[PDB]
């Protein structure tokens, strides 16, 4: 009830956000990075080609640690329904 | 209703330097905007407000305004409305405040990324530069959360003797 | 209660230190109209009795009376759930 | 902020004040003090703002009654809305000229 | 707490009418020649009063009108007389309310204890004091107490002389 | 009493007021602005039916106010149906479980508020609070509470499409609009975590607590 | 916890009275020659009272009024006379509202013992004192205990040699 | 817990009240030539009273009045006599309204037990005391103890040499 | 659990009962020369009472009014007399409530067993006391156990020689 | 700079000038002011009036006149938008209270 | 966390002016600033307690005991007199 | 976690300032302060548990305990004296 309250709210909610969104954008950015610095080291300059491998990594990415974000964001939801009648005013 | 468009614009501008809605940038107003972090503050503010019992606020000056002002037909004043046109200021001058707690590093990295378009051409920006500044987007205003109740009560104040000066 | 004794003379002590309404005339109406109608019931029961002094003219006016009261009664219901109906359709 | 602007403001004006005040013959410092009304959540209210002066005089440089007028006007004058009668003049002894 | 309070401000009342009392029955008895304790009842009970009181109108010279309907009738025919008087009167009256709210710490009750010394010559003899004396101590301890009848004060002077 | 004409013509036309009952005396309105909000989340603007959803709301409400309708009932309509307590009489007598009902759920601000607009007198207990004051003070806190309830209900399908927008930004797919890849996992977590169960024993523990 | 301060109370007002007594005791009596000690029987019961007061108006002379209606009829045909008088009189009454609320730790009764010593001259015999000085000396006490007889108030003064 | 509280607040009022008894019946028997012990039966029971007084106005000069309807017929035709009074009258009463918490921690009845020694005289011969100082004794522990016949107080002292 | 803080409460309050005893009995009859047991009833049962007390109005003098229709018809044609009063009375009445939580853990029925010692003489003959001694002993008893009839209270002092 | 930081920052910066203002007083030395400024809520009617706590510490046995005390309470009053002169207190070095 | 710190710096200023006091050696004030019921009959209200430590036989004047009180009342918003506790380095109650 | 170390502050002080007084040579307070409600019924009193260490044998006077008792009452918004217990090393309640 207190703002309190209310800010933790909002911080607790949008970290559980950015551990959301985390591995996969870490995961896009290293891919990106490691394809920029090959491209620097072999003089190679194409905007194309650092968006293939961005799609497949991206993609692998919810193929290992989706069930973790599934179970955790459903967490995070049952959590704040079953605590709804607790935080009213 | 000025004070929660100050926080919308705060929070619609740093979702815009996070890169979330770059088709506005190329195509403006073209059916293609979502102010997503615009909402997530324009709905904390509301919390915020009724938590700060500012609407029970609103109906005692209501009932107020009558003996500053009563039903009959009474005189009225001008730049008075400028006042409250004047006000239109506010939202653009309190929402750059709320950003600038994040807007002004969000530069330093998007400074910081120039120093890497510098070094070997191409091959950096809109490959590297989106993800990174979005992660570090969202982890700046999750700390910078806790920081809006001391600018959300300014801001309700602000309006509220804003008021009180000018309706009489 | 002995604590709404308390408030009694609490607000006595209130209008000590300082020195009907709408529903309360419906209510006032509403008691005029059924005292009226008893009265002429009463009446009129007590000459079906048998009882000397009552006079028919009287028993019938009384009744006349009575159901002119009632349907004043009536319409004034009427309208003012009609006004009530209209009031609840403004749209906000 | 509008706020610092304001008090900015209120600083300034204190300041230029008191200059006025000691430039005056018998005035060898002044120190003004401005108490600026206030607003409220609810309600309506004027508080006629109000004005502390303290004046530190030359040895002996008693202040004229005319004095104390003029320099009852100025400040009052300087004040949008300062009723002459929230103006309080004081010495360095603690004596209430006004 | 408060009961602290109330009884230091009973012991400031009483000393005060002490010094008042010893002050001027000082010079004429001498210092050290008289001695006085007052002790006081006072009243430490919030109350408060709203009095309305209206004029009277009984009497038609001092009655203050607004309306009067006054229907006379005569059929004379005492024979068959018929005399009919309806008379109606709207009246204006006079009106005075007055709230008090009585003062918390006045005094009630006041007694006061006043002993004398006699009176030690160049001899030494302690000659007692006179009838005329003890009357004027007596008229000057009440006009120090503010001896009052209908608070329900007493005062009582005696002579006797002091202990070494 | 009043004639029995009279007594007919009070209950007819007190039978009109039942909306009134049921908006502004009863927990319909934290129901029926808590599942407006949620269907405003959830970006299906027409989803369950407004019938659909009123029926609910209807039975969640006739399911909560259940003791309050019993002690009416039991202190007010059966003495009124075996002729021991006058129709002028039942009226005050039922008006008082309501009235509990109703300051329970209520806020200490919005009554001293609704206090002080009325210029009444201290209120030393809440025996002394008429209806005149519990009503709005009561209408006021079941507006705050359901607001309160549906903005903290908001906030993750909000977090949903702030991470779907950051993953679509973080491959350069800047021209994709989120909220159509949003709108299914918004219906896959609301169809997960019991979105209903959930929901209905968090309203009606809301109420009962 | 409450009660302590209650009864510190009631000590701090017997010490006082005590005090009060023996300055006055003492001049005369003599230090040491005199002892007394005092038990307060205290009123630690919140009390609220509102009072209303109608003044009579009975009596047409003091009877304030607002509107009078007097119809009269005398059909004279005693024979067959007819009178009627029909008089609806409204009045207006005088009101006194007063609200009390009593003080808490005042004294309900107060009983005080007091034992003075015998006199013993130069050659040592303890002689008693006299009827006269014992009046005296009980009058004095009475006026230092603030002696009413309303509260219920008791006095014993009694003369007996100190003991070594 | 609070009744371990309350046999304190008890054992203090005891130990007070048998301190003054021995504080006054030390200096004329003197020390250890008394012993006194006090018990006490104290009101521990919250009780809350409220009272309402109706001043009664069934006496026609102390009665106040609002409004009164007076019709009065006589068709004198006793002969066929008919007298008809129809007499209506609005009274206002005063009422006084007393709401009362009594303390917790009263004292209901005190009963007091106080043993006093003999008299050993220079030659040793305990020799016991006298009526008159006995009575005295009595009324001095009477006004230590506040001795009340309304609460059912209770004292007995006797005489009797002290155990070596 | 709460059976035992009640059975320690009883035993602590008959401890101090005995102890209060043994202080009085001591200096007389001399120390180890009395004991004394003492065994208490105590209430520890939770009750609560409202009380509602009417004053009777049945006496025109005492009865309070409101308002009052009396309407007197005297039809005099004893003859063809007709006589009818029809009166209506609205009274207001004197009310007072009592609200009494009595306390948990008081004192119902108190019963005292004491025993004293014989008197054993410089030659060391167990002398049996006195009934004037046995009097005073049982007066002094009934004083410390605050002994009430009310209660039921019973008192058993007996004189025996004590073994060795 | 916080809106709340902002007053605050107000509240110090008019205690300092007033004690300063004190000081220059003659017989004064050293002078230390606090101000109470109150709060709005939405459960009162009259907002509760400001309070001052003035301190001074005078010269060697240089005593303050009536006078110098009723102007130090006439100048700490003003200096405070809605200050009641009846809730300034004025304490000298001893524990005197002047006011 | 704006709040308790405005507190502690209150706090430790009123204490710094205590000291101040000549017969005062050092001052420790604690404030309770909470938040009040309205129509809950007899609420309650804002309280201090403040403890002295006297130089040594520094005994602090009634006309002292009764100017702290005013500072730690004013001092603080709404602080009813009443509501101040003073006590000294041996555990007396001065107010 | 910002109001539990709020909590623990408000303790470490307390204790601090108690073990201050004289005969104190230190001080444990244990605060158990509720939930609160801002509805129009449910509100419940806080509580305090001190523990103090004494000098050897130095015994803290009835006017010690009850000045004790005053600061950790203010110190705690809506603390009600009688909450308050206060303890010594040897377990005796001074309360």
């Amino acid at each position: 009830m207190t703002p309190e309250s209310v800010m933790m709210m909002g911080t607790e909610a949008m970290k559980v956000a950015l551990a959301l969104a985390a591995p996969l954008l870490l995961v896009a950015l290293i891919t990106g990075l490691i394809i920029s610095i090959l491209q620097a080291a072999t003089q190679i300059n194409e905007m194309t080609l650092s968006f293939i491998p961005k799609i497949v990594a991206v993609f692998i990415a919810i193929i290992v640690a989706g069930p973790w974000m599934l179970n955790l964001l459903l967490d995070y939801v049952r959590t704040l329904f079953s605590n709804l009648p607790y935080i009213i005013g | 209703q000025f004070a929660f468009a100050a926080v919308r614009t705060a929070g619609e501008f740093i979702g815009l330097q996070m890169g979330l809605s770059f088709a506005t940038f190329v195509d403006p107003g073209s059916h293609l905007n979502m102010p997503v972090l615009a909402r997530i503050m324009d709905m904390l503010a509301m919390l915020l407000f009724l938590t700060f019992n500012g609407h029970l606020w609103l109906i005692s000056l209501l009932v107020d305004t009558f003996h500053t002002l009563p039903i009959g037909s009474n005189p009225v004043n001008s730049n008075a409305f400028m006042a409250l046109a004047r006000a239109g200021g506010l939202i653009f001058l309190n929402g750059l405040m709320l950003a600038l707690p994040v807007i002004t590093l969000l530069l330093t990295l998007n400074l910081a990324l120039g120093l890497l378009n510098r070094m070997a051409p191409q091959l950096s920006i809109f490959v590297i530069g989106f993800p990174l500044t979005l992660t570090v987007g969202i982890m700046l205003m999750a700390a910078l959360m806790p920081l809006i109740a001391p600018f959300c009560e300014h801001l309700f104040s602000e309006i509220f003797n804003l008021l009180a000066d000018i309706v009489s | 209660a002995i604590q709404g004794i308390e408030g009694v003379i609490s607000q006595l002590q209130a209008t000590a230190m300082a020195a009907v309404s709408f529903a309360g005339q419906l209510h006032a109406a509403l008691d005029r109209i059924s005292d009226r109608q008893a009265a002429a019931r009463v009446q009129a029961e007590k000459f079906t009795l048998g009882e000397p002094g009552i006079a028919l003219n009287d028993v019938m006016a009384d009744m006349q009376k009575a159901s002119v009261s009632m349907q004043m009664g009536i319409q004034v219901r009427n309208k003012l759930v009609a006004a009530y109906q209209e009031v609840m359709s403004m749209q906000v | 902020s509008q706020f610092s602007e304001q008090v900015n403001y209120q600083r300034a004006l204190e300041g230029e004040l008191a200059r006025t005040i000691e430039t005056l013959g018998p005035v060898k410092s002044a120190r003004v003090h401005l108490a600026m009304p206030k607003p409220s959540l609810f309600v309506r209210e004027q508080k006629s703002p109000s004005a502390s002066v303290t004046v530190t005089l030359e040895p002996g440089r008693a202040l004229d009654e005319g004095q104390i007028s003029a320099v009852v006007h100025l400040v009052s004058s300087a004040v949008a809305g300062l009723p002459p009668g929230n103006v309080t003049l004081v010495d360095q002894s603690g004596h209430l000229l006004t | 707490d408060l009961n602290d309070a109330q009884l230091k401000f009973a012991n400031d009342v009483e000393s005060r009418i002490q010094r008042r009392i010893e002050a001027i029955l000082s010079p004429i008895v001498g210092n050290g020649n008289v001695h006085a304790q007052v002790t006081a009842q006072l009243d430490f009970a919030n109350k408060e009063q709203t009095e309305e009181h209206y004029s009277p109108n009984g009497d038609a010279s001092k009655a203050t009108l607004r309306s009067r309907q006054l229907n006379i009738s005569e059929q004379v025919g005492a024979g068959p007389r018929s005399t009919q008087r309806n008379e109606t009167s709207n009246y204006e009256v006079d009106r005075t309310i007055r709230h008090t709210k009585m003062n918390v710490g006045d005094i009630e009750r006041l007694s006061v204890a006043v002993v004398v010394n006699y009176k030690t010559l160049a001899d030494g003899k302690p000659l007692p004091l006179t009838a005329d004396q003890m009357k004027q101590i007596e008229d000057l301890t009440r006009e120090a107490m503010g001896f009052s009848d209908k608070r329900g004060d007493t005062l009582n002077v005696v002579n006797s002389p002091f202990s070494a | 009493s009043w004639s029995l004409s009279v007594q007919t013509l009070v209950f007819i036309t007190s039978l009109t007021f039942l909306p009134a009952i049921l908006l502004m005396m009863t927990s319909f309105t934290r129901i029926i602005i808590v599942f407006g909000l949620l269907r405003n989340a959830l970006g299906t603007p027409s989803a369950p039916p407004n019938q659909v959803l009123l029926g609910l709301a209807l039975f969640l409400t006739f399911f909560i106010m259940s003791p309050v309708i019993d002690k009416i009932y039991v202190d007010a309509y059966q003495p009124f149906s075996e002729q021991k307590i006058s129709m002028q009489e039942a009226l005050d007598k039922g008006a008082q479980p309501l009235r509990a009902f109703m300051l329970r759920q209520t806020r200490e601000a919005d009554l001293a508020l609704f206090a002080r607009l009325a210029n009444s007198g201290p209120l030393q207990g809440p025996e002394a609070v008429p209806m005149r004051i519990l009503l709005p003070a009561y209408v006021t806190s079941e507006l705050k509470t359901a607001f309160q309830i549906g903005f903290t209900i908001f906030i993750p399908f909000l977090i949903i499409d702030l991470v779907i927008a950051s993953v679509l930004m973080a491959l350069g797919m800047m021209m994709v609009p989120p909220a159509t890849i949003a709108l299914p996992f918004k219906l896959m977590l609301f169809v997960l975590v019991d979105g209903w169960q959930l929901l209905m024993g968090s309203l009606a523990q809301s109420f009962y607590s």
